[PDB]
């Protein structure tokens, strides 16, 4: 929960932080039931807490430790998805957790990480594989499909459904941004008039009196 | 003897490598003496069946060239001949079916050989299809051998998968010429989810295919989208999914980024869980998975959702393709099924003609309300519903066609006030989907404009007023007495309806028909009056801007 | 903290000097940032509380681009913060900006960011400079401080002229050789201004001479080699040549592996893993852009069939006949899945192997003693597999080692010092490479 909330939270240190509970948690990865619940959380933690994280460990020679700690979280999860190779949809849920730990640690670290990743793409289960592959996916996209046309699309008689219909329904927090997303947006395509003419004219149709209109 | 000696000398020379040695001679003699293949390939099925697996990888290696020659025995037609090579490609299928760890080498030098040869392609799907009608769907032997279609196709693509296709179409047409209430029931229903199966692997090399056959697919999905077990359907979501992206990489096209865009934003589409529950996939996180009962009792409102959907993607297309006749071997397909009499399949036909159709005729139009009128004779004798529900959903879509001057957009009002008073969920849902779509068909006609929908209506119903009035008696609601409330009557068991987009729907038409009362009038459209006054009290739980 | 006085001695920002219209100058030099390295944030507060104690009154900045790259670039939302960071006064007392060696990088970085950068286009206050004379028009010589380092890339150079650089559209440059580097100066590129690509002595990879009047230069992590037309090509090369071996002597002492790993997995059983792979498959494509016949589209629950072999082996020699370089890093990682498949992934394999083998020559007429090794262990893991793999061998032979008959003194000693079962495989084996 505490990594949900991270993007609210405040840190001096966070990766550091973060990789320091990556290191502790891991060892709890090893009454039965319970250990293997325990073995879920912390795998759930641990795909929390990598999720975009670079590692640190406590220049030439840096990237050289963090290769070498990126491989023993690596071969802890292995072993642990070896040992998974009611009780067997826990063992499920483990394994597709340790998945998308391999995954997120993967996603971050990608210079100290990719060749130990492959060594991943030959192993035994083909479930593991799959989603390993979707990741080197993320990887070499990462280093055209971003239609905002639906946005700034205009129905019969200028309705602009997207941009109404969002106005309506997002949070008043972000309204503050969300004005500066779509004034930016429809005056970089030269429509900035009719996505004032859609507004304006929403505020004086439900404004009480004239001396309501554009007040608070 | 020949061929009987010739394998048993190419297998024991083989017993040790020399392998590509056995195959040039293996090749020589295949060019040279042609004859010995009808006895070579019966052999060396009958060796590699009893051989090692490391003498099976060499067997197939000098099996290899034979190949070409079976179609020399074939161009006859005289059975001998035509049979033992009938006999050699189930003796390679089964083969091909027993050895699961030569597997893709089978198929890559055994089937890629074959997939070469046009010819033959008949005599081997006939083979395959028979293999797999030795027990339908589920049976490994049919399993395998959908798997095994691709390689067929890789050589010659287009016209393996036209004969597959062509076999399916021909078979949903042969359900036609001797029908049964329900397809998964049908004395054909094996033959088309073989075939069905066979054209989801295809459906990935048909990549390479799509371009003469795209009408023909998606006239085999609006039969199949939800029908029989559940896998099935997982494959027919997914015969959709590989066709769209095989229109979005097809190397012999060229559509638009527009057009590409439009399609892949349809892939994104059908990925979404709602795509899932119109093809009747539900509770699974992906189809492919099932892909390699709980029917649910087929929605035809879910069928209309796919096919304006791919009804989206081809439009798209045929944009760009201007010599292309796609759309219009769509409208002949559906519709020779739409109206053609087929229990299982004509409901289904006639919601797909509907929604692809660009032009409609009052003889077509004829033959939709005969069937709506026959079905309902068939209910005085579930099928007949759907039929029913059908015929009133392809009146809804075919009604905006319609000429602006044809009586039949008066006409449909009073077939979809009918249909509502029959009482049956379904049918009350696509009576008020017809009605909402008349009414904003009508008003687009500017019909209203100097007119009452009470009198627009009505004067229909004077030559029907004799059938008429025997209907408002037996229903006990009487528009002569009053039209407003009687339509509002029909209108009121909507808010009943289980469906909440049923209701919102049925408000739509109030409404409508609330504005369209005082239009004629020039009042504003909330002036109580003795017209407007039904729709008002009909509103009065569901609308704001009335009860204020 | 103790992380931000660290930026100050990174020096990417510094004072000094005064221009001649009597305004404080500073430098700002953009390859001394390397992005995901400091703290953007960091940086930009460094920047403001060097001008905070001048930005009040009019001064001069000078950008040194010097050998500028994607190491060095502002990310887009880095980028647009520093447009509203400052005071507005701040970014109205800039009189003047001195942009130093500007580049290919650079101008594409200013293409790719034309949205953000509208207020900038042909600006007044940005003044280019030609050539390292012509900031004495805007500064006293004995008050330019660019960093050491740029002024060293100024003395004792090789000028070649009129060269032409092959591109789409062939350009017309002057290639310079420094003791240090290679520096590529073009004719005015868009404002008109004369652009200077730098190339280190230690990021020169390969250099090849293909004509008298044509030589290639490789550059790391550069993917697509330079390739220059000049009729003193040969002497270009010797100096470039001299240059990079002076570097070496100095010192003190993804593509192949993924492609197997998507293509070997499009083989499975499993239908996910299928779909992934095939996801996978079309990554490497768009990213490595690598030339496919028979379109790549990728998505989401594409329910690919398990026999699929026919399209694997199409995908991988289309691919052995368009991207060769692959070759040795994808056959390695081919034959190491290999010994971790099924008999049914062992055998698909093969398959796809096939067309791959043929480039191998490639490898050995280039006389890199580690290439050349590179094929000699290809063929030494070629032969563990067909000693290992017995069900195979007879397909394998059939394959792959009719095939690599088609290097072949190299084959018979690693068959020879292999078998010095492997001996009896060794022998069985050379049958078929003798059909070649």
């Amino acid at each position: 929960v505490m990594m949900a909330r991270r993007d609210d939270l405040s840190f001096c240190q966070e990766m550091k932080f973060r990789n320091k509970m990556v290191e502790y948690l891991t060892d709890w990865v090893m009454v039965k039931c319970l250990t293997r619940d325990l073995d879920q959380a912390s795998m759930e933690a641990v795909v929390s807490l990598l999720a975009g994280l670079p590692l640190q460990p406590e220049g030439v020679e840096l990237m050289e430790a963090k290769s070498q700690l990126f491989l023993k979280y690596f071969t802890l999860f292995m072993n642990l998805l070896n040992d998974c190779s009611g009780m067997s949809r826990r063992l499920a849920s483990l394994r597709h957790c340790t998945v998308l730990a391999m995954s997120n640690l993967l996603n971050a670290n990608v210079d100290s990480g990719l060749m130990h990743s492959i060594g991943l793409g030959y192993h035994k289960d083909l479930q593991t594989r799959a989603t390993f592959m979707e990741v080197l996916t993320k990887i070499l996209q990462q280093g055209f499909e971003r239609l905002v046309e639906l946005v700034t699309m205009m129905g019969d008689q200028g309705e602009l459904p997207i941009a109404m219909a969002l106005a309506n329904v997002v949070p008043c927090s972000q309204w503050d941004e969300l004005a500066r997303v779509l004034v930016t947006l429809f005056d970089s395509r030269h429509l900035l008039y009719q996505l004032l003419w859609n507004m304006f004219s929403k505020e004086v149709e439900l404004a009480d009196s004239m001396q309501t209109l554009f007040r608070g | 003897v020949p061929g009987t000696l010739l394998n048993i000398a190419l297998l024991n020379l083989g017993s040790a490598n020399n392998t590509l040695f056995i195959v040039s001679i293996s090749k020589t003699l295949a060019a040279n003496e042609p004859h010995l293949t009808l006895e070579f390939l019966e052999e060396c099925i009958s060796g590699f069946s009893k051989s090692s697996i490391e003498l099976k990888h060499l067997c197939l290696e000098y099996m290899t060239p034979w190949l070409s020659n079976l179609v020399r025995f074939c161009k006859h037609n005289d059975d001998a001949k035509r049979q033992r090579v009938t006999a050699i490609l189930d003796k390679l299928i089964t083969m091909t079916i027993n050895e699961k760890q030569m597997y893709p080498s089978i198929q890559a030098k055994i089937w890629g050989s074959l997939g070469q040869i046009t010819d033959l392609l008949d005599v081997v799907l006939d083979s395959f299809i028979k293999t797999s009608a030795t027990g339908g769907l589920g049976s490994i032997k049919a399993e395998v051998m959908a798997d095994t279609a691709v390689a067929l196709a890789s050589g010659n693509v287009k016209l393996v998968s036209s004969k597959v296709i062509g076999r399916m179409c021909k078979i949903i047409d042969k359900t036609c010429l001797s029908p049964t209430p329900t397809l998964e029931q049908h004395l054909m229903w094996d033959d088309i989810a073989i075939l069905a199966r066979y054209m989801l692997m295809l459906s990935f090399n048909n990549s390479l295919d799509v371009a003469a056959h795209l009408p023909y697919l998606f006239h085999v999905v609006t039969f199949l989208v939800a029908t029989g077990p559940l896998s099935l359907r997982a494959s027919t979501h997914g015969l959709v999914i590989n066709i769209i992206h095989s229109l979005c990489t097809c190397s012999q096209l060229h559509f638009s980024e527009e057009t590409k865009q439009v399609l892949r934003l349809s892939l994104t589409e059908f990925s979404l869980p709602k795509f899932y529950l119109l093809f009747g996939i539900s509770k699974v996180k992906s189809a492919a998975v099932i892909a390699f009962y709980e029917r649910e009792t087929f929605a035809l409102t879910s069928l209309e959702t796919v096919t304006e959907a791919l009804l989206e993607i081809m439009e798209a297309c045929m944009r760009d393709i201007p010599t292309c006749k796609w759309l219009d071997q769509w409208t002949e397909l559906a519709q020779r099924f739409a109206f053609q009499y087929n229990p299982s399949l004509q409901p289904r036909a006639l919601v797909v003609f509907g929604c692809i159709s660009k032009r409609v005729s009052h003889g077509q139009i004829k033959q939709i309300i005969r069937i709506l009128s026959k079905a309902l004779e068939s209910c005085l004798k579930y099928n007949s519903q759907v039929l029913i529900e059908a015929t009133v959903i392809a009146l809804t879509k075919l009604q905006p066609l319609l000429n602006k001057d044809s009586p039949l957009h008066k006409a449909l009002f009073w077939v979809a006030v009918a249909v509502l008073q029959l009482d049956e969920v379904n049918l009350y849902s696509a009576g008020t989907a017809l009605l909402e779509q008349n009414l904003h068909t009508l008003d687009s006609l500017r019909i209203f404009n100097d007119k009452s929908p009470e009198e627009v209506f009505m004067a229909i119903r004077n030559p029907l007023e004799w059938h008429c009035k025997q209907m408002d008696h037996f229903v006990g609601l009487n528009f002569n007495s009053n039209f407003n409330f009687a339509l509002v009557g029909h209108l009121l068991k909507g808010y009943r309806h289980p469906s909440p987009a049923i209701v919102a729907r049925t408000v739509r038409i109030l409404h409508t028909l609330l504005t369209l009362v005082n239009k004629h009038r020039n009042c504003d459209k909330f002036e109580v009056n003795t017209q407007s006054v039904a729709y008002l009290a009909a509103l009065l739980t569901v609308s704001e801007e009335v009860r204020s | 903290k103790e992380e931000f006085k660290a930026l100050k001695t990174l020096s990417i920002f510094y004072q000094a000097g005064t221009s001649k219209a009597g305004n404080p100058i500073f430098y700002y030099v953009a390859r001394r940032f390397k992005t995901g390295q400091i703290n953007g944030d960091l940086l930009i507060y460094h920047v403001l509380l060097t001008l905070k104690p001048y930005y009040a009154k009019p001064y001069e900045i000078v950008v040194d681009l010097t050998h500028t790259g994607p190491s060095n670039r502002f990310k887009t939302d880095f980028l647009s913060k520093w447009f509203v960071v400052f005071p507005g006064f701040a970014y109205d007392n800039v009189s003047a900006v001195y942009i130093y060696n500007c580049n290919s990088w650079v101008r594409e970085y200013t293409k790719y960011h034309e949205r953000l950068l509208t207020g900038l286009k042909g600006s007044k206050r940005l003044v280019f400079i030609d050539c390292p004379g012509k900031l004495a028009e805007h500064i006293e010589h004995e008050q330019q401080k660019l960093p050491a380092a740029t002024l060293a890339l100024e003395e004792d150079l090789k000028v070649f002229h009129n060269a032409l650089k092959l591109a789409h559209k062939d350009t017309k440059v002057s290639i310079k050789v420094g003791s240090t580097a290679v520096q590529v100066t073009s004719a005015e590129r868009t404002q008109s201004v004369f652009l200077n690509d730098i190339y280190y002595a230690s990021e020169i990879e390969e250099i090849c001479l293909v004509d008298e009047n044509q030589f290639t230069l490789t550059i790391a992590n550069q993917g697509t080699p330079l390739t220059f037309m000049h009729q003193e090509c040969e002497a270009i090369v010797q100096s470039i040549i001299h240059i990079r071996t002076r570097w070496e002597l100095s010192q003190p002492d993804v593509p192949g592996t993924l492609l197997n790993i998507a293509l070997l997995n499009l083989g499975s059983s499993d239908p996910s893993l299928r779909s992934a792979a095939y996801n996978l498959l079309c990554a490497l494509t768009c990213t490595f852009n690598l030339k496919i016949e028979g379109q790549l589209l990728e998505t989401s629950g594409l329910c690919i069939p398990a026999n699929n072999t026919l399209f694997i082996v199409s995908i991988s020699k289309t691919l052995a006949a368009n991207e060769p370089h692959l070759t040795l890093e994808f056959l390695e990682e081919c034959i190491s899945g290999f010994s971790k498949s099924s008999i049914e992934l062992k055998h698909l394999c093969l398959e796809y192997m096939t067309p791959w083998l043929s480039n191998l020559v490639r490898f050995c007429k280039h006389n890199d003693d580690a290439k050349r090794q590179r094929v000699t262990a290809i063929l030494d893991k070629l032969i563990t597999m067909t000693i290992n793999e017995k069900q195979m061998y007879p397909s394998i032979q059939a394959k792959i080692w009719g095939s690599l008959g088609q290097l072949l003194d190299v084959v018979l000693d690693s068959f020879i010092k292999t078998s010095a079962i492997k001996a009896e495989v060794m022998a069985d084996t050379a049958v078929a490479l003798a059909s070649g």
